[PDB]
């Protein structure tokens, strides 16, 4: 039994914190 | 563009200035040598890397050295 | 303005391109005392005229290569001159410089890019970390 | 044979086979190396030790280029 | 030179190697 | 003791391939001579061991009679080169051999080991470090 | 059946959608940000 | 006729008489005592 | 010449042979070679 | 000019398309950017570290992410010996129903990639179980990838931003990274395998949600501080102990047993959770060694620099001269990233000889494909690696060492006889290579000639000996483990041996890699991969030691790591920097872990087929290894699509036609050279600009790629083509014969 329907969008909701931050870290090593 | 040096044991031959196919150096006069002159390199905008320069010079190790740099349209023999 | 009668040329692809009217442009005059072939620096062969000849070349090392080579060498022609012409019409005279030629010692020509030691002698990269200069810079 | 049937040699398989690369690999380079790759213990294994050494001579030669 | 600190540190290598080697050829156990 | 290697006359895979050789000057002598003399593995074929102190004269026969060649060359070569370095032409000495030269550069090689030996005693085998060509570091 | 791609998995849609726009809907739009940026006059 | 002496002595004609000479020589061995193998040279035929 | 070998291997990969540049696919005929082999047979009255 | 590249003005003022292609290249270079010090140096390498660690962190997430959507673990849980990992899902709309049909496998119902790391066998040793347990672990990594890329950004804030003397600070860094981040990360791993794996693996579900009041030991902690330690040593499991059930199963959580679980073939969990301890023990002594704060503790630049042997006047340790060191390494960032390099390429290599030879997780043994895809993917790697710390190496030769500030010492020493080091290194490469193949085509001809007696056939026995030494009986020595009456294997005074009974089980057993038999054909191979170490070392030490310079350039310092050549002059100079070096020896690199993949490749697919004796008659000659290993298992993967159908290898045919696309393409930017191109380009140039309708004009002038940045673009799709040509070989050839 895999994942559900929920989980998956769940885990592309939480994805979305560490994808905000890469762009922080981006570029703030761009300055 | 390429930066060209011309180190004191330079004999004063001329052969890097004929070799040199976009006219980037010239011999002045100095007291270093013999031949009383010297290469120099007024014009290294022009310098297109070949290192003509270096093949002519007989001295050892050479008197003439041509360092690549920053590319610019006539130093990449661009003609477009 | 530059003087002097285009030598005979049918016409070629090794000619100017947009960089001689957006960027620069040379200019090599010469006068031969008699009209003949010679070889045009991008292939082909041109006829140039009994009078005074004015080529137009995309790159100072054509004029050099032209003159240098053919004119001097070959066609006992010593008069030769290249001028860089840019599209506002500025036009300078930079072969030979100072109406000498460069192989040949001048007075009053100063040393430049001249290092007083041996190639030997230049510094390690090690001892100039991070203050942007060269090792065949260093004083 | 007697009846004037053709079997040929690889059985038609060029117009299937090579029109893919893979094909070629397979049906030609795979298929048809089978003589020479054992022709060892044979009258043939001078063919099988010329094809290694024209091997070697082909990897010797990028070390020059 | 004789070399008394590098000959000392070869002999005592060397040593390891043949003792190895009188194992490998049983002589000793 | 080694117990995955028996002796070629004992093993039966090799007297398999033994028996089904070709009938010719190439394996008639040979399979019989590595029948006495050489030790079999389970593939029926001869296996060369360096763990047996017997037969060590199978090891150190080719050893040394491969190193008396090789320096019996080197040395040749050596005592030939530097006999032209005194010489006007040393290189046209190299694309020329000279046979006097040769010769007497061959004759001494013979007893390369007793040469090389008072060479090294007398510090004439080696040039010192200084005296060199380097690069600079 | 196995005449089309399908998906037994949670949301098979989503590779229905995401194929396609990672990998020719969005990499050109993608390529001309990158384009403007590297040729951006300083 | 020294020329053609002096042209004997040359490095790729002395190599060439060499390696043909220790060629004949291997060749010649193998003709003789065919199969000669490490733990069976210099032992007597069984 | 040889992408259309490419994409005649992505698509027998695929399990797509109707796709292909084949006699049984998408066909490719050299009708003018085709037709000089006629030509040259019926010159002879063959 | 243009703003791109933001840390050059020198390529920012290219008006050529080398502009865009440079910056890319020079861009994580930050030592040459405009206006860089040492300090901003460090604190944007600071911040980059930890971007990387936040992409591996997003990688594992993925990983787990997609098992635990698409895959099917906890199917596989019931059967991991004939049940196929799924790795995830496939959605191609270019397939056609065959393709479909052909990759709708391992029970599901949509086309599947079959998984080849072992993740399901690892996650399953360490006691995951469920798809929820996969999913809450996949976010839990995107949080903790999250905190990490906002430590970065952290880190680079003026406050927050380190100061170069805390970067310097050698000696604390030693003792945290010692002692914390090796010794208490084994202490945490050693209490999740006791509190969490030990249990699952006997039937018994440890989580969060009862792992607080689930004791993993009926002595408690009390046996602990007690002293009473052997407690945990006691009742270990069975030898007919079923994993993931109660039946059979102990209650010991720190045993050393030794040897194999006998159903799973791998080492004992309760085994592994004792080396955690015992390895996290040693770490966080070893983290106390140096002074930090307190005074007790060593000084690494008092070490270096010590010339006192207890009063007697010595050089230094090993009465060799090793003063000036310390500020050497740190301050050169080259230097520690060449030790670091190395030590990852030697445990890449150490995992994969020992994982292979002592699997660690359940079954993973009996994976072929998957033992075969590890063993070659941390070779390679490990061979990239050690690329890199000579590559690095002559990178510190030129930009960080200085002659002045290391007069004397040991790395001034190895400088001064570079030739003896280079010359030897020759001498043992061209001895290897003569005689091993000399010896090869020795064997080719007899073979070939019907003649295969006549081969020339060196026993390995000083590797047979060593084997027989750790208790291999079958060659017959009776020495050391292998002879029971022999002092190593009683160990006489304390007879202490408790791994020797399972260690000598797993070693005689005759169906595990543990001391695989040994002929000459292993003999000659391990020859062949000792001179591919060889030349390869010796192409990475000459351009590491002829980095400054040689007698063709005396000045070759002063042109830096990366430049084309010298020019035509003096004979001509092609590939004469050390950045070339680098790039000859990827070259062999590459055909040394050939030879050792196709090695291990080759041994393994003889006994898995149970035709061991083919590898033993075969291996001693080249053809056996062109014909018996390329061409017989070829078959399998040049079949996965034919004018007859495709199936599950079609992928791995149309990938192995890829690699040697690749690799074709790569011999173009190899052979031909720079000028070629450059005149072509000229000549479009001019048919561009004459032709009507061609709107469109260059703001970057076309012209061809550098001849440095050639030689990268075709070792790239050299190593590419190496790679997918040989990974779907791998693959192909054991996955369609087996599971
Ligand atoms: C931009 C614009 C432009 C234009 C217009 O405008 C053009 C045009 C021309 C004419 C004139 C001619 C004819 C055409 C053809 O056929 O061929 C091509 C094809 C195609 C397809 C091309 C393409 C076209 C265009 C590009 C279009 C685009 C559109 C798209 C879709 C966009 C997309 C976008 C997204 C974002 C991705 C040509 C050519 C040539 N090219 Mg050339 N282009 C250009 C671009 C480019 C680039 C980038 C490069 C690099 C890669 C090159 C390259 C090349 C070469 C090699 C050659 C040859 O050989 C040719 C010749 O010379 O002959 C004679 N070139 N061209
Ligand atoms: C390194 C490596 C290697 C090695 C090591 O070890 C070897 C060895 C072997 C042996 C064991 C034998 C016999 C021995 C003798 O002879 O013995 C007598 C003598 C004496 C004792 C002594 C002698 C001495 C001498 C004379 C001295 C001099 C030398 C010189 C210097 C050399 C140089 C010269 C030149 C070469 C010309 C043999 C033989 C064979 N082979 Mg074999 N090898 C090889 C190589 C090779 C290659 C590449 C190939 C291809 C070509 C082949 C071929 C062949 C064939 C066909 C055959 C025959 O039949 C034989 C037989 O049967 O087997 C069994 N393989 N081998
Ligand atoms: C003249 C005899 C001679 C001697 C005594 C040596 C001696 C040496 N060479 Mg050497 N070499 C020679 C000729 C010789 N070389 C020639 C002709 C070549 C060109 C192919 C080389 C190429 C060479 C390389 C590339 C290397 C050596 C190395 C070495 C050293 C250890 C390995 C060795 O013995 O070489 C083994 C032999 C070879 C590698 C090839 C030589 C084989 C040729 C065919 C011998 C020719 C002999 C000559 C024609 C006889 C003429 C004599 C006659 C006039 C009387 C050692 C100092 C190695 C080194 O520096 O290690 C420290 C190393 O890397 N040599
Ligand atoms: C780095 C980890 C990683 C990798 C390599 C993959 C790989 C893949 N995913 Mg995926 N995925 C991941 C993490 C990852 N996933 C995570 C954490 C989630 C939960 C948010 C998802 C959710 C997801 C869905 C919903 C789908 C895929 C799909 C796919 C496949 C097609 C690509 C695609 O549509 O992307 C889609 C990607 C996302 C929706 C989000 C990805 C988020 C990760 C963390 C980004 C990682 C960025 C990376 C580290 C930076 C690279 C730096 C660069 C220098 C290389 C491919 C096999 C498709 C599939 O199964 O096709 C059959 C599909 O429909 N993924
Ligand atoms: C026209 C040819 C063509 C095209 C365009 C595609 C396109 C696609 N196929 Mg596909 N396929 C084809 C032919 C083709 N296929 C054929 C002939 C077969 C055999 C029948 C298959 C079999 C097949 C399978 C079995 C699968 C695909 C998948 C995919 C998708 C993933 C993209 C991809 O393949 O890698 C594109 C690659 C990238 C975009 C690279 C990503 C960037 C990373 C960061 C690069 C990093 C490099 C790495 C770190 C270094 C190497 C690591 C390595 C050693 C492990 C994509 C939709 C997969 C899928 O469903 O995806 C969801 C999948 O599982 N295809
Ligand atoms: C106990 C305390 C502790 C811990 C756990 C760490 C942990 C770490 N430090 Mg660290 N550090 C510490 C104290 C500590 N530090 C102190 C006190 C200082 C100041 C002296 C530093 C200064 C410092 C710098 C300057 C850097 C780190 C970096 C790192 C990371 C290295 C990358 C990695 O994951 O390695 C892998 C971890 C493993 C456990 C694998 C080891 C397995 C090996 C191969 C087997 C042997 C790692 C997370 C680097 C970084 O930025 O990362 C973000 C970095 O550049 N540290
Ligand atoms: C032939 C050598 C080889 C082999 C067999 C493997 C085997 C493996 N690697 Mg691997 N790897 C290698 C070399 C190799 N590695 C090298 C040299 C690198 C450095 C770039 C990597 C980097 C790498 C990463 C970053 C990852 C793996 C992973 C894996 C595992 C899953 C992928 C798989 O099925 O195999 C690989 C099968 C192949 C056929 C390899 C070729 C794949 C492509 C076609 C190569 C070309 C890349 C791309 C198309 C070109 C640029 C775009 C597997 C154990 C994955 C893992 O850990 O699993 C969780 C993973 O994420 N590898
Ligand atoms: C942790 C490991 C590590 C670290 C931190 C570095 C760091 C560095 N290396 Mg280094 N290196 C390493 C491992 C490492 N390397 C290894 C293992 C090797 C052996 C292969 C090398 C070989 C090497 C060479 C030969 C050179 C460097 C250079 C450099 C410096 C500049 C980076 C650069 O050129 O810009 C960034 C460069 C790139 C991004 C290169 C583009 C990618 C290449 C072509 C791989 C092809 C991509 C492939 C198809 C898919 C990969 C996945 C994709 C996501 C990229 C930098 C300090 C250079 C230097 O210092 O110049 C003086 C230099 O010349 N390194
Ligand atoms: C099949 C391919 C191949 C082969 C055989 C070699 C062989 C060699 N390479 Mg090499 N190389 C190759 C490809 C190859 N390379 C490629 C593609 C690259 C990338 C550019 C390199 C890069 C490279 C570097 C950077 C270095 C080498 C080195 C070496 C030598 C070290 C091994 C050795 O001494 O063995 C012994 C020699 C051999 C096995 C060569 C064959 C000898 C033949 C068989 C003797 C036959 C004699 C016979 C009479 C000839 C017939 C007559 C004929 C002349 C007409 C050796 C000559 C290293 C070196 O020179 O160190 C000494 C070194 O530094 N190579
Ligand atoms: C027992 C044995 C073994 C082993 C051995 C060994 C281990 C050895 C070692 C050795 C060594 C460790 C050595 C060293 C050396 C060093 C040096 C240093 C050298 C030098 C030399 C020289 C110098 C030479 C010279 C010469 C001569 C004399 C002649 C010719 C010429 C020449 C010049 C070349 C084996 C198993 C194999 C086999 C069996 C037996
Ligand atoms: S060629 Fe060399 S020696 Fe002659 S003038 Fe020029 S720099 Fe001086």
């Amino acid at each position: 039994m895999n994942i559900s329907d929920t989980q998956v969008f769940v885990a592309l909701v939480v994805a979305l914190l560490p994808g905000l931050l890469a762009f922080r870290l981006a570029t703030e090593l761009y300055k | 563009s390429h930066t060209v040096k011309i180190y004191d044991t330079c004999i004063g031959c001329t052969q890097c200035v004929r070799a040199c196919p976009t006219d980037v150096l010239e011999m002045v006069p100095w007291d270093g040598c013999k031949a009383a002159q010297i290469a120099s390199s007024p014009r290294t905008e022009d310098c297109v890397g070949c290192k003509r320069c270096e093949t002519a010079c007989p001295t050892d190790f050479l008197s003439i050295r041509v360092y690549l740099g920053a590319e610019t349209t006539r130093s990449m023999g661009l003609a477009y | 303005t530059l003087e002097g009668q285009t030598p005979i040329f049918g016409g070629g692809t090794g000619g100017l391109l947009t960089k001689a009217e957006r960027e620069e442009k040379y200019v090599i005059t010469w006068t031969s005392p008699k009209e003949q072939v010679f070889e045009m620096p991008t292939g082909g062969s041109a006829i140039m005229r009994q009078g005074k000849n004015k080529l137009e070349i995309a790159r100072k090392e054509y004029g050099i290569a032209l003159g240098g080579q053919q004119l001097r060498a070959k066609f006992k022609i010593n008069d030769y001159k290249i001028y860089r012409v840019y599209p506002n019409g500025e036009t300078q005279m930079i072969h030979p410089a100072d109406g000498v030629f460069p192989e040949k010692v001048n007075q009053g020509r100063p040393k430049v890019r001249y290092v007083d030691r041996n190639i030997g002698s230049n510094p390690s990269p090690a001892k100039l970390k991070f203050s942007g200069v060269q090792p065949y810079d260093a004083p | 044979d007697s009846d004037g049937i053709v079997t040929h040699l690889t059985g038609g398989n060029f117009a299937t086979s090579s029109i893919t690369n893979n094909g070629w690999l397979r049906d030609f380079l795979w298929a048809q190396s089978a003589q020479v790759i054992q022709s060892y213990n044979s009258s043939l294994s001078a063919y099988g030790l010329m094809f290694l050494a024209g091997h070697f001579i082909f990897g010797f030669s990028l070390m020059f280029l | 030179a004789p070399f008394p600190f590098r000959t000392i540190v070869s002999l005592i290598l060397l040593a390891g190697n043949i003792l190895v080697a009188a194992i490998y050829f049983h002589i000793i156990n | 003791a080694n117990s995955t290697l028996v002796p070629c006359s004992k093993s039966p895979a090799f007297q398999a391939r033994m028996k089904n050789a070709p009938d010719t000057y190439y394996f008639n002598k040979p399979f019989k001579a590595y029948a006495k003399y050489e030790l079999c593995g389970t593939d029926g074929l001869p296996h060369l061991p360096l763990d047996r102190l017997d037969r060590a004269t199978d090891v150190l026969v080719p050893i040394g009679l491969f190193l008396y060649v090789a320096g019996f060359i080197g040395w040749s070569g050596r005592s030939y080169l530097r006999a032209t370095k005194s010489a006007s032409d040393p290189e046209m000495k190299e694309i020329f051999i000279d046979l006097p030269l040769a010769l007497q550069s061959i004759s001494k090689a013979v007893l390369w080991p007793l040469l090389a030996l008072q060479e090294f005693l007398s510090g004439d085998l080696t040039a010192r470090d200084e005296e060199i060509p380097i690069s600079p570091r | 059946d196995m005449t089309q791609l399908t998906g037994s998995y949670a949301a098979s849609w989503l590779p229905w959608i995401m194929i396609p726009l990672i990998f020719y809907i969005l990499p050109f739009p993608v390529f001309a940000l990158i384009f403007i940026w590297i040729e951006k006059e300083a | 006729m020294q020329h053609v002496f002096k042209y004997l002595t040359l490095a790729p004609v002395m190599a060439t008489f060499t390696m043909v000479a220790l060629s004949v020589v291997l060749i010649m061995l193998q003709i003789w005592f065919p199969g000669l193998q490490y733990g069976t040279y210099f032992k007597p035929t069984p | 010449s040889f992408a259309m070998y490419c994409h005649n291997d992505t698509m027998r990969a695929f399990g797509r042979p109707q796709d292909m540049f084949s006699d049984t696919g998408i066909q490719l005929q050299p009708i003018f070679a085709q037709w000089i082999q006629h030509i040259h047979t019926a010159a002879v009255g063959a | 000019a243009t703003k791109f590249p933001k840390f050059s003005q020198d390529l920012a003022q290219d008006p050529t398309t080398r502009r865009i292609w440079y910056a890319m290249a020079t861009a994580h270079d930050f030592e040459l950017h405009d206006g860089m010090t040492e300090e901003n140096l460090y604190q944007k390498i600071f911040a980059s570290h930890f971007g990387h660690l936040a992409i591996i962190f997003l990688w594992a997430s993925g990983v787990l992410f997609h098992v635990a959507w698409q895959g099917n673990f906890e199917q596989w849980i019931k059967d991991p010996l004939n049940v196929r990992p799924i790795a995830h899902a496939i959605w191609d709309a270019q397939f056609g129903p065959p393709a479909i049909e052909a990759f709708t496998r391992a029970g599901a119902t949509n086309p599947v990639d079959i998984c080849y790391s072992g993740v399901y066998h690892w996650w399953y040793t360490i006691g995951m179980r469920t798809n929820n347990e996969l999913y809450v672990g996949a976010i839990f990594l995107l949080l903790l990838a999250a905190l990490f890329l906002f430590a970065g950004w952290l880190h680079l804030q003026p406050r927050y931003r380190p100061t170069l003397g805390w970067f310097k600070s050698a000696e604390p860094r030693l003792n945290h990274h010692l002692a914390g981040l090796f010794g208490v990360s084994s202490l945490a791993w050693a209490a999740h395998l006791i509190h969490v794996a030990i249990p699952e693996s006997r039937g018994q579900h440890v989580g969060w949600d009862n792992f607080l009041f689930t004791p993993p030991h009926p002595a408690g902690l009390g046996a602990f501080f007690t002293g009473n330690w052997s407690a945990y040593a006691q009742n270990p499991d069975t030898a007919q102990h079923v994993f993931n059930s109660s039946q059979g199963a102990g209650t010991a959580i720190l045993t050393f047993l030794g040897g194999f679980h006998p159903q799973t073939q791998s080492l004992w969990l309760t085994d592994m959770a004792h080396h955690h301890v015992a390895i996290a023990v040693l770490f966080i002594i070893a983290g106390h060694m140096y002074r930090t704060n307190w005074g007790i503790g060593h000084s690494i630049k008092e070490m270096l620099n010590s010339k006192s042997f207890f009063g007697a006047k010595v050089e230094g340790p090993f009465n060799l001269p090793h003063q000036g060191l310390y500020d050497t390494i740190n301050n050169s960032l080259h230097f520690q990233l060449s030790f670091a390099l190395a030590a990852l390429g030697v445990a890449s290599s150490l995992t994969a000889q020992h994982m292979y030879s002592m699997p660690p997780y359940a079954f993973i043994g009996q994976d072929f494909t998957t033992q075969a895809a590890l063993y070659t993917h941390h070779q390679y790697i490990a061979g990239f690696l050690m690329v890199g710390a000579f590559s690095h190496a002559g990178i510190f030769w030129i930009r960080d060492y200085d002659p002045e500030q290391n007069k004397g010492n040991v790395l001034d020493r190895m400088l001064r006889h570079k030739e003896a080091i280079i010359s030897h290194l020759s001498w043992v490469s061209l001895f290897l290579g003569f005689h091993t193949l000399g010896l090869y085509v020795h064997n080719d001809v007899e073979v070939a000639f019907g003649a295969a007696e006549k081969q020339v056939l060196i026993e390995p026995v000083f590797a047979q000996f060593i084997q027989a030494a750790h208790g291999k009986a079958l060659y017959g020595f009776n020495t050391l483990l292998s002879n029971p009456d022999s002092i190593a294997s009683t160990a006489w005074p304390n007879h202490a041996n408790v791994w020797l009974p399972g260690w000598l089980d797993a070693v005689n057993n005759t169906t595990n890699s543990l001391f695989l038999t040994i002929g000459p054909g292993d003999f000659y191979v391990h020859h062949a991969i000792a001179l591919g170490l060889h030349v390869t070392t010796l192409v990475l030490v000459k351009g590491a030691l002829d980095a400054r310079g040689s007698k063709l350039m005396p000045d070759k310092k002063d042109f830096g790591y990366a430049f084309p050549c010298d020019g035509p002059g003096r004979g001509g100079t092609c590939d004469i920097s050390a950045w070339d070096a680098s790039y000859l020896a990827v070259f062999w690199m590459l055909n040394t872990l050939g030879w050792v993949t196709f090695y291990w490749h080759w041994k393994h697919l003889a006994i898995w087929e149970g035709n061991i004796a083919q590898f033993n008659e075969s291996s001693t000659y080249l053809m056996g290894w062109f014909r018996d290993y390329l061409w017989l298992h070829s078959a399998q993967l040049i079949n996965g699509y034919n004018p007859y159908g495709t199936n599950s290898l079609a992928i791995w045919s149309w990938m192995f036609l890829w690699g040697h696309l690749a690799w074709a393409v790569s011999f173009m930017f190899l052979i031909t050279w720079r000028g070629y191109w450059q005149e072509l380009i000229e000549t479009l140039v001019w048919a561009h600009e004459k032709t009507p309708l061609s709107f469109g004009y260059w703001r970057d002038k076309p012209v061809a790629l550098s001849i440095v940045q050639a030689r990268l673009v075709g070792l790239t799709h050299f190593t590419v083509g190496y790679i997918a040509t040989y990974g779907a070989f791998l693959i192909a050839s054991t996955a369609g014969k087996f599971g």
